[PDB]
């Protein structure tokens, strides 16, 4: 999971990318109170995080070495043996992870939720995997819509994102789903000061991602779909 | 943002500033300014690692929330 | 687990219910140093928590949406398939969870401990389950009494509570044991102020549960055994 | 309570206040007043959820202590 | 230590003081002075317990970092 | 895991034991950037922690009863049944745990890392176990040296320590590997005051272990190899 | 005094009254560096303070009973005896006080200054007094312009205000000049919160006086010259 | 205000908030939020007192700055 | 000054001496709203301060050497020359100082006030002085009663105290009236802790002076009129 | 004391604690706990000093409130 | 300095740090770090001013201690 | 004032100039307890303050524009009319001010004291003035030695400094004596950090003035007697 009354999400609440505005829903599952909950591909939000932390070779506001970051995380590791066939019980040919953040209708009363899952894939059929994942996307979309009734939480959109790797023989695949809860450095807020904390958040809440990249002199790593997951 | 005004009247604030140069820190770490948190979404899959692909969540100690 | 020098327990240290005073021990296992450790049903303490947080339909001082509550928790989920017989290795007919808080004799030197356990039940015999649980209660009572020797902790009472559900065919049961570590809101302390912190705890340390309900204008959800677990 | 006096002489205090209206917060969260914690006991079992039965531990992020 | 000077210029400090008499406390606990942590190494094996052998990590609540 | 920009290690950074200076490397595995990473037995560092916290019968600056200590920890529990032979899938004849702390070359840029592992041992051959563990030591030494490349962390030493117990029949063994993250009490710093925080760390950063024991009037529990793991 | 890098002035920096914008200079004395320093009647700024604190019968954000307010203040008390003629050495027929705030050109380097003076008046001629005061206004205007050279402070405007009372026989007059240094209450900032400190000042820095009165539901005590000094 | 940005880079802030309901407090009083001050101009003359005419500087303890 | 919403007075609000309860008013001047304002000798309150700070030879909780104590203070110094007669304009035969604290009826709305005065005495007649001072007491009693109307403050008692010294020839007299605004040390509150601030005040608000002396093991310097002013 | 409850609802508290051993400190001095003050009455006259007679207001720096 | 150790045991510390760039600030001003003060001696006489000769005590608001 | 338990003096306790070590006493007046109190010219200490704050044309760590600095200060202003002879009662031919800081023997129990005085000079004889001032130095030396008995403060040295100006006809002289109580900026402590407060003072307590000038790249304004008072 949850981000609630104390939180913001990179790419939606702060540093919002115009793609969040460009984004067409994939479909809308009917959530319990009658509202249609649009479902969207979270690849905007995902691209936004990459922008803010940077990458291992162009590191930006990554979490401090040795820090303690509480994360909502799940992750799976699986091996593919050298060409073996009826392989050991914790092996497979592919691996996958998924995340969905769902924004609450009233964030003063209810929280926004994260669903995270991950698993291994048994067949070598990449085309089978991909379809199972769209099937699983559609599945998560429903559990959300349902389970919100139990605490009577009403949401307004859900953004689901997936990532996967097929192993070649004799290679291990690792797949992780993580949502970190962090605090932001001053040299990240143009015009920000350690002395103006609350305004600092407001600056980030108002800058768009392209604006922030220009202001900081950073090259948009999203570019036009430069990032694959 | 009207939300923050409504929120502040309840005692809640979403401020989360890190005292460090360049680096973000994690929620509840000493020396942070503010009583809020900022979150993001990372799903990545890698092979031979996943954590170092795309969004760099560096040499971090994570604790699990559920 | 542990609650120690920094803590209080709802229903015993603060907001103590007269039932804690009414309560007869179920039996007393001899703890290592010679003391007899009375064992009591924690359903007083459990009822007290329900009073303070409230219920999903009459919500009171529940933890803030999206907050991070560190909990001592264990929990088990098990399925009962549609009428199948030699069912899959992680299925059963019933499920259970348990908690025991044991108050240390000297809380300035030793800590008070929580024991939590939970498991699945294989037979469909509800009457078998219940007896196993009293057997398990008696079991926990002993492990405590024993294991205290290792760190030479001496306690004065242990309060054990249990909860269970039998599944009907084609239904999943979830059973959880959780002890949260929280801080208390001002509109919970009659006469409390954000400006009088230490006295605030003293107010809660002195009000009894019935007193607190009257003062707050809240209807005693314990009522006379209104709550089943 | 004599205990608190004995405790305070060691540097320990059991104060744990939440700044929010209505809501409790968790131990170690920023903005709480005091250096203590208050705990309670919840065991509940439900079927089809358990967390929403009886004592409402809402839409909470929990971390496990052991 | 030159390191601390270099570190302090980045906003980082390694100070970690416990307010208690005799006892250490854990990183991120309220009332600690400083924004750092001190760590050590314990490996111990026991039979019948391990935690009470050699370095006493008492009646502690631990949370796992990974 | 990691201890980084905010941390110090008992026995190396603070309260350093002359044995850390006496210590000969066991061997040096070549880490990726060309540097030879000396590997050392962490029994100095381990002895240092025992000195600071004390033991269950001569307790010194142990963590406060009921506190929350975040730990990097792994641990394994295994049983040996009464003399049975083809024993149940989670049983064995012995048990082991290991830890390795590796100090980063530049702690302003990269973090220092902990590797922790533990497992059960199947054969009853204590002499087989011991050799496997040296084999495993040598193994960890390599994974470190390798995996540092991925985040381009360069270290300068790694200190690896092991601990083990063979079970007799009908006895359970528990083996744990833990690195705690704590803050230090004032009556631990000779000359320290709650009013001089930063200097307090500097005092501990400059006292050697023997110096600290004299100053505090504490008997060196390391003595000459008094501690077995 | 001086108000400098840490300060704002009610009616100019915060809650600025449109009269500050309407105001024509009385004349401009040449300050040392060549700049002409316009001189203005401070009755705008004075009216603004009355608006914020309120009056003894319609009290608004007045300083808390018993507080310690550091003030730049001077004040004079004089008596007029019952009709006596060659009256005692500390008596007169009238009394006056004056204040001038002068805004520094660069408030990051130099401070803004207050000049305060007050005195008694010996003749019974009210018309003589008034002219002496315009003479004294013109005098203060010059000392400022001059004395700024000594610390090389350059200003951009000075706002001078006066107040006076003639005594009738057998009545004592008191005249005070005071500039208080205070901090502002939250129910004074529309949209302000104790949680948004820095923005709070910005709100007050942007609201004009008429806006602030409307927002607070307060009747403009300036009205059209309702206040006499 | 550009000034505040320039000022904040030097360590200076002009924030001055009073924790009280209705009432202002004075610079350097404990519990105020911020490291600044707000000032105003009062000249008033009265006869029979001056302090209670027009801008009410109530029952206040003043200390003189010069 | 004034002591108001944030203050307490030693000997009345805290550490109240039973003499405050024994005390008969000297007389009651009618304050403006109709209430009769009893006037009392403040020698209780004065004795209470001596008890708390102690004396130069039996020093108790005196203000810290070098501290900054803001005081409401007035004080006069005068000389008596060696037997001269028509002595210099700032000389006399005696000297006096006075203080009066008046408690407000509603301390949530109005403040409590201090009146302080002091002067020199010209005649050598000690008996004349004493009568003038009772005359002056009666005078202060009236100014208070009157001047409260101006800010419409209503009080409930005033406690006036005086102190005086006659000089012998060739000796200088100094007379001071001071009310300090301080904060209290922990080893002054029996049962007090730096960790229980608000309760600490409540302890002092409830202990009487004799109780406090016993608890602290301090000899009552008031004794039975041991202190002369 | 009912007064303190009424007062606290306005934001005012009368707490004034000194961190020192034995010694009192003055209102507005750094390190004091609380946002209040405690006052007392001293009138004394001496000859040859007055400040050292009876209630010892030691070697103190006083500032005048009026 | 042994003095500071003796002093700290009484609750007293002589720390006095100013948060500003270049500038000193005065004792008891908000935002200073420490509970102490540092003083110096200035006597200067000038004619035509004295305050701007030699040690520059700039455009400062002084309050008198006696 | 007094500087006591919380203070340090620029040029003696911190940034000590080798002249403090070079300095021969002018003479030693016998203070009451038997100790001889050496008296020294405070022109070392005075030169040290000029070094730290700088001068109006080479400004260094001067107090922030608009700040509130509490000062122990006295100061006198006098005029000399255009050649007039029996001049007005507040006029003279010269003006002077003086300061003396006296260090307490035990700064844990007693405070250190400042004596400040200033006055006008009536004759035009500069040579008479100078001698009166040495006479007055010797006078202050004695009052100190005496008055310490009253509070039984024992000192170990007193450092007295003077400053004076003769007016030419039709010129006003101003003479001030001031001791400010300030806090120190980080870019003043070589190696200092906002994060290491207590060590910061220790750095300044250990650097000598010449060391500090070198480290900061500042030109010693003391030079060899470059400063006249």
């Amino acid at each position: 999971x949850f981000t609630g009354v104390q939180g913001r999400v990179i790419g939606y609440d702060i540093l919002r990318s115009p793609e969040v505005d460009k984004a067409k829903p994939l479909f809308t599952e009917t959530q319990w109170d009658g509202s249609e909950l649009p479902i969207y591909d979270a690849k905007p939000l995902q691209d936004a995080l990459v922008e803010y932390f940077g990458t291992e070779q162009d590191r930006r506001h990554y979490p401090a070495p040795g820090s303690f970051i509480v994360c909502a995380n799940k992750g799976v590791t699986a091996e593919r043996p050298k060409n073996d066939a009826d392989m050991k019980p914790g092996q497979g040919y592919g691996v996958w992870s998924a995340i969905a953040i769902s924004f609450a209708k009233d964030p003063t009363k209810d929280s926004s939720m994260f669903v995270e899952d991950a698993g291994v894939w048994e067949t070598p059929n990449e085309d089978e995997l991909l379809e199972y994942l769209e099937g699983r996307r559609k599945a998560m979309a429903k559990s959300i819509a349902e389970c919100g009734q139990d605490a009577h939480a009403s949401f307004e959109s859900s953004w689901i994102g997936f990532a996967y790797t097929m192993m070649e023989p004799g290679q291990i695949g690792n797949a992780i789903t993580v949502a970190p809860y962090v605090s932001l450095p001053i040299d990240s807020i143009p015009g920000g000061s350690i002395l103006t904390p609350d305004k600092d958040m407001e600056i980030m809440e108002n800058l768009t991602m392209p604006e922030w990249l220009e202001k900081m002199g950073y090259k948009s790593l999203s570019a036009n779909n430069a990032l694959k997951y | 943002s009207e939300l923050d005004a409504k929120l502040n009247k309840l005692g809640v604030d979403r401020i989360a500033i890190s005292p460090y140069k360049q680096w973000t820190r994690g929620y509840m770490e000493p020396g942070n300014i503010g009583n809020g948190y900022v979150t993001g979404l990372k799903v990545d899959a890698g092979v031979r690692r996943a954590e170092t692909k795309n969004a760099y969540i560096g040499q971090i100690n994570m604790t699990t929330a559920s």
